[PDB]
């Protein structure tokens, strides 16, 4: 074979232009990122048992859940947390390659068996399969520099017309927003309801 | 009836807050969720009902 | 990608606040990304280069050394190609692979 | 004295890296209010635009909001630095920086505040460090494990040459408010209990109603007590209750109230109780140093707690686990194809002679330059296993050829191509060992990662160099000798 | 050379070329291949002498 | 029974406002008319798999449903990746004229 | 239009605004490649021309 | 159809055939959404687009 | 409501399978403005209130 | 405590029919019995995943 293309240099040359050629097409492609797609999934499963401590969470619910929870295909470990406002997350780590779009499939088809045995209260309320991660990407803050607006204005504003599209964007897992959007807040005096002879 | 009536109303959730919550007075020190949990576990407490 | 993406809604969103609102960024990964991009690719270059001199200082003829850094381009472009071909993405680890 | 190298050479998953941006937080303690915890943040914000100026750009703090645990009691600050430029020399560094945090947070006093680096797979955790879970595998109940955590930081208070910055990644147990609503005194009295439910819940934890229009938005609705009527247990007595005959009756009246302690954020991991623990090597010590001290202080715990890492720390083990096979897999395929290409079982023995010339170089690199066992390291010692492999092959194929096409002895083929073959050999050596040196000598914002993969790689080529070009030589010899 | 780039067209339509560039680049594969092998053979034997 | 204004605020906007989190969603929407039917169409790329695509949109609207007023409940959402055009029509007629 | 009265294109109209022409570039590398592509086959530079 | 149907009826009739490609309309057409931003209303958002 | 709108109260088996039940006011009595006035509601004290 | 006419109409009719646009379905068959347990199997094609 070397003979043929020292006989032949101009075959050669293509050769090597064209592969140049196609690498440098490809490379306008390419995506680019700091790493591959290392960490292994994560599903988080949220409960929420309305005014339920601690204790009363992960009996009701995250014991049950996650008793059924054992036997999903690669899953590498799981845990737990119950807070005292009643809510629950059981976080499911798969092993490294799983397709997580079939991960979550099966875990919504688990919790479904599950989902009888938990108390009405948290079936009333819904329970979210969601792909999880652990770190935020990115933290986009708003300040107003005049100094008029508190921050239930900023969070209110950013609620309203900001959180949702964000939300939507293409790649975007979860938004916190580091505020509260606004409510109609009524503030209630028991004096007031006592004179009155009125109850909440 | 009036059984079923008594059972639903005797075990129930009390989403009860807590002490001190937001929005707090200024200058509270203290914040303790609110535990009131009026649920029946054994029979004799059933039994009991009124 | 996300980033950019954020960044480009970000713009749209602009025009329709109010007066005196402003957008901050108090944390993001993303300029480490690329800041880490640009200094391996930096690397590379450096390597490159360095890499030509080693052969130069045995060779000691231009035309004799040009012979094996032809063969760089052609085999880093052709690496290249079939990172996109299997999905593959141009990442630190990829860059490290090829400055080896 | 490479086995002897090895075995010393301490361990770690991935290198840390100067991202531009650091965590950190504060856990006031349990019962603490919002405003404690706002103050705590003002002073940890007040500590990074006055005394780090010059290297933090900007801190973004968040009340009541945890990393792990959402309280009244912890709080969050993103802190972004300078640019890179912006920040010369070692001492404006992500670890420079935090460790003069720290100095100063841990005089606090008032709560516990910890700054920390990134980790390196930002998906895995939240922090860089170790991610111990302290299992009660024998049923032992939430009160013996924290009992057997607190022992656990009591042994690792006394080992702050290794472990730094260990902390719970929990909330600890806090004071509760209990309300003993004695039924039978409301049916006396005429009150429904479900008016004593309602009344109670939306009182002092806000009850949501439904939904309004504001602004063409829908939005919530609720109702709660004014702040000053739900602060103190006092303000029980204040809320009225309507009975059946139309008398409002206090809570007073048919209630009564008591202090517990319970846990506000319980975990459980695999199915069993747990407690979190987080924590970082010491300076000048890796993670795998520190994750073996953490398994030794947990085997001293008393029976019935367990232990195991999740996370970053459980990739790290599992790399340490799997390296073994890696090599001897890696070694046999090698071995293969060259059997196979030379067809001879002689030729392949003698050049896998040679890979421990270039592992010992790795090594020796790596001991030098103070790095560890980390992945990077790994895949470098199988690109030296290569490249001495390679060397050995620029020797033996062309020794190999002499003794059968010329029908040259055996010392004489070697003498040729041990003559012949140096130039190549030094050419590849030294083209391989500036094409790393860049790698080795970079310093800036990969500098974690670029340092550790081609430090280890390039001093196996300089010992696969110097070493091979003289005992390939011997091999081949001693080995076409035996026959074997 | 001629067909293949057409297969990577960006966009809603990059499939519709696609199809069109699969096909045609297939089909003058597989009749080179006959060309190559299969028509040489029955040239031998079909033609008669003339 | 319920208007324009009534469907939406009660039905599309309480819906809508869960719908985030849904990988490779192009764009959203929803519209709501006078005979009390809302319709939210959310549009996702080419290439994105529809099975998964409607058990994500599932899986958020099961977690907006108990908002929803009891009525629309008991009349029954309903999720369906169809297309947009009709792919057939089968009418039925009764030769004799009998029937209506 | 007044302030706070934006616009978006939807429809056929998004899926105009993504997708690029890359045709003309296309349509050059191909032409590049067949030159290539004849230049190896007749060992020639200029043959290809004709 | 057209012709006739615009000319007599009152109301908006509209005689059509589906394209080739049924989301891709007219090849002129276009979809343009005026999205109301500020949370003017409707009765401003129908202003504007008027 | 279920005068002018029309209510859904429950099913029922029509030739064996399960159809819906509506109630909803005739025709005649929901047509115009003024037929308001024919709706009557109960008080608590029993008299039918316009 | 249902019997075999209840549970069906009132479990398994509605169930049925709110069985629509479900992938790779072979049939699905049903009952219902005096201890008011409905079974609803629906069977799918070979290939289909579970």
């Amino acid at each position: 074979m070397p003979n043929f293309f020292i006989d032949r240099p101009i075959f050669a040359w293509v050769i090597a232009i064209i592969i140049m050629l196609a690498g440098g097409l490809s490379i306008l492609k390419l995506p680019v990122a700091q790493y591959p797609t290392i960490a292994p999934p994560a599903i988080s499963i949220t409960a929420m048992y309305p005014g339920a401590d601690a204790e009363t969470v992960q009996n009701t619910v995250t014991q049950v859940i996650e008793q059924n929870m054992n036997g999903i295909d690669h899953l590498m470990y799981m845990s737990s947390n119950g807070d005292s406002t009643g809510t629950a997350t059981i976080t499911l780590t798969f092993e490294s390659g799983t397709d997580p779009d079939i991960a979550q499939v099966q875990v919504q088809n688990k919790l479904a068996l599950a989902t009888p045995l938990l108390p009405q209260e948290v079936q009333q309320q819904g329970i979210s399969v969601e792909k999880a991660s652990s770190s935020f990407l990115m933290v986009v803050g708003v300040i107003n520099t005049n100094g008029t607006m508190n921050q239930d204005d900023i969070s209110d504003y950013v609620a309203a017309n900001m959180k949702d599209p964000i939300s939507r964007t293409s790649g975007v897992g979860d938004v916190q927003l580091f505020g509260s959007q606004y409510a109609m807040r009524i503030w209630m005096d028991p004096n007031k309801l006592n004179n009155f002879q009125l109850t909440p | 009836v009036d059984v079923i009536s008594a059972l639903k109303a005797q075990n129930a959730q009390v989403a009860a807050g807590q002490l001190g919550g937001t929005p707090p007075v200024k200058g509270q020190q203290l914040n303790a969720s609110i535990i009131a949990q009026t649920r029946l576990t054994n029979t004799e407490e059933f039994g009991n009902i009124l | 990608d996300t980033a950019n993406a954020i960044r480009a809604e970000l713009a749209k969103m602009e025009p329709f606040f109010p007066s005196g609102m402003k957008i901050v960024y108090p944390y993001d990964t993303t300029p480490f990304v690329k800041i880490s991009i640009h200094e391996v690719v930096k690397t590379l270059v450096e390597a490159i280069i360095l890499v030509f001199l080693v052969m130069y200082l045995f060779l000691q003829n231009f035309r004799a050394t040009l012979i094996p850094t032809i063969a760089v381009p052609v085999v880093l472009l052709g690496t290249f190609a079939v990172l996109a071909a299997f999905g593959f993405s141009i990442n630190t680890l990829t860059m490290f692979g090829m400055v080896l | 004295g490479m086995a002897w190298l090895f075995v010393r050479l301490p361990s770690s998953f991935l290198p840390d890296e100067d991202q531009g941006v650091f965590l950190s937080m504060a856990q006031l303690p349990a019962g603490a209010t919002q405003e404690r915890t706002q103050k705590v943040l003002d002073e940890m914000t007040n500590y990074y635009l006055t005394k780090e100026k010059d290297n933090v750009e900007s801190v973004f703090a968040v009340n009541g909001f945890g990393f792990a645990g959402r309280g009244q009691n912890t709080g969050i600050a993103f802190v972004s630095l300078k640019d890179w430029s912006q920040r010369p020399g070692e001492e404006n560094k992500v670890e420079a920086i935090t460790a003069r945090a720290m100095g100063y947070f841990s005089q606090i006093k008032d709560a516990m505040v910890f700054a920390f680096n990134l980790p390196a797979i930002v998906e895995l955790g939240t922090a860089t460090g170790f991610d111990f879970e302290l299992i009660d595998q024998g049923g032992l109940g939430h009160e013996k494990l924290t009992q057997a955590r607190n022992q656990l930081f009591g042994m690792v208070a006394q080992h702050p040459d290794v472990l730094t910055g260990v902390r719970p990644n929990g909330l600890e147990d806090t004071p509760q408010f209990k309300i003993d609503i004695d039924q039978e005194k409301a049916q006396a009295l005429g009150v429904s209990i479900s008016d004593i439910n309602t009344t109670l819940g939306a009182a002092w934890g806000g009850s949501y109603v439904n939904d309004f229009i504001d602004r063409g938005r829908v939005k919530k609705v609720y109702i709660m007590s004014e702040a000053k009527y739900r602060m103190l247990p006092e303000d029980i007595g204040k809320w009225y209750v309507r009975g059946s005959d139309g008398q409002m009756v206090p809570f007073s009246a048919f209630s009564t109230s008591r202090w517990e302690y319970g846990s506000p954020r319980l975990e459980r991991y695999n199915g069993l109780p747990s407690l979190e623990i987080l924590g970082q090597a010491a300076p000048g010590k890796s993670t795998g140093e520190a994750m073996a001290l953490m398994e030794e202080l947990a085997g001293k715990l008393p029976s019935g707690i367990g232990y195991d890492w999740t996370g970053m720390s459980y990739q790290e083990r599992l790399s340490g686990n799997q390296a073994p096979a890696l090599y001897a897999i890696s070694l046999i395929v090698v071995f293969l194809c060259l059997a196979a290409l030379y067809e001879s079982w002689s030729i392949p023995f003698s050049v896998m002679l040679v890979v421990p010339l270039g592992v010992v170089g790795a090594l020796l690199a790596a001991t030098f330059r103070g790095l560890t066992n980390d992945v990077y390291f790994q895949v470098g010692l199988l690109t030296t296993i290569g490249l001495s492999a390679k060397n050995a092959i620029l020797i033996v194929e062309f020794a190999k050829d002499l003794m059968e096409k010329e029908g040259k002895g055996l010392i004489e083929a070697t003498l040729e191509a041990v003559r012949m073959r140096l130039r190549p050999i030094l050419m590849t050596s030294l083209a391989f060992i500036l094409g790393v040196m860049p790698l080795v000598i970079s310093s800036g914002a990969g500098s974690g990662a670029q340092n550790a993969v081609g430090t280890g790689v390039m001093g196996g080529m300089v010992t696969a160099t110097i070493l091979a070009i003289f005992f390939v030589p011997v091999f081949f010899v001693v080995v076409r000798r035996r026959f074997s | 050379a001629v067909f293949i780039p057409m297969a990577f067209f960006g966009g809603s339509t990059g499939a519709i070329y696609r199809q069109f560039s699969i096909t045609i680049v297939s089909a003058m594969a597989l009749s080179v291949l006959v060309a190559l092998i299969l028509t040489p053979a029955l040239c031998a034997t079909m033609l008669k002498p003339i």
